[PDB]
């Protein structure tokens, strides 16, 4: 609908009442939100990122403890 | 629609239509929108912008017009019929012009 | 059958129940099953 | 697990995104 | 070392998520 | 959760890096 | 320099947590 | 840890820079 709403918004007097997309009824605002929404490949590709984010966040936080000392050591060099 | 074309819509600045298509008392507003947005009415002033606002839970079908003189005609059409809305719009054009 | 009621943005507060039960089902799995779930999703997607 | 894969692929863009938004709010 | 990995692997999503929150509060 | 924090807190930095690598090796 | 590295690695995370806290206060 | 604080603050820029390189390689 990204290329469909653009045509609709090019003429200010052609209302978009609603409709059903894949057995799901939407309003005009739902269509607008659906338009700004990414595709299946992008959304599913980011789905695995969020599910594995919990493990990734745990590893980053555990590895952050040695990095805290390095940042403080680098900060001291920045001071002097 | 034919009535508006003969009456000179050139003196109308801006028209907006705010309605909820999923409601039951918005049929009158739909007919008013189609009459004022007809091809004949459009070809009278190529500066007038007709806005078709669409909501779902607004629950207030309304039409707002601004004339050249500077008056603000706003009629909330929920119980009014299509003929009543158009006739009032036509009457104000002659008085304010 | 029948379709949904098409909720609006004026009072959007009711999320689908199918998503909620999927969250509970996912949360009811061990970390070993998390890796199994992730690897299968990565292989398929 | 396997049924989860089949369901999410059958879901629409909104249904997966609403799933992700609730996952973001929960996790 | 290995026992800790097994114990972490024996927890659910909510327990692990709350475990990370406490680590964020501590470190 | 609380017991894990105490148990991890008793390990040296070398073991902390060893367990972090194992978690990256296992889950990644 | 090598002795300092060995001493740091020989401590637990609780001991380095207070070590970092004093260094953060500068 | 107090002795470590004194030793760390008593080193020059290059020695502290060398500390970062060793810590990154070790950890």
């Amino acid at each position: 609908v990204k290329e469909m709403v653009r045509i609709l918004k090019g003429i200010p007097f052609l209302p978009l009442l609603g409709g059903c997309i894949d057995d799901t009824i939407l309003s005009r605002q739902g269509f607008i939100n659906y338009s700004k929404l990414p595709s299946l490949a992008l959304v599913q590709g980011e789905l695995v990122g969020g599910l594995t984010f919990l493990t990734a966040q745990t590893y980053s936080m555990l590895q952050h403890q040695p990095r805290q000392l390095t940042a403080l050591l680098d900060q001291y060099v920045k001071q002097q | 629609a034919a009535a508006l074309a003969r009456l000179g819509l050139r003196a109308v600045k801006q028209v907006r239509v705010q309605f909820c298509p999923f409601e039951k008392n918005v049929e009158s507003t739909r007919t008013f929108l189609q009459a004022v947005s007809s091809e004949k009415v459009r070809c009278t002033n190529l500066n007038c912008s007709v806005i078709a606002d669409v909501r779902h839970d607004g629950s207030e079908p309304c039409v707002d017009v601004l004339f050249g003189d500077g008056h603000r005609l706003i009629m909330r059409g929920a119980h009014l019929t299509a003929q009543e809305m158009l006739t009032a719009f036509a009457s104000h054009i002659q008085a304010r012009g | 059958e029948a379709l949904a009621g098409a909720p609006l943005d004026n009072a959007p507060k009711e999320y689908p129940p199918k998503i909620q039960q999927l969250v509970q089902d996912i949360a009811s799995l061990t970390l070993l099953e998390i890796s199994d779930l992730n690897e299968l999703l990565k292989k398929t997607l």
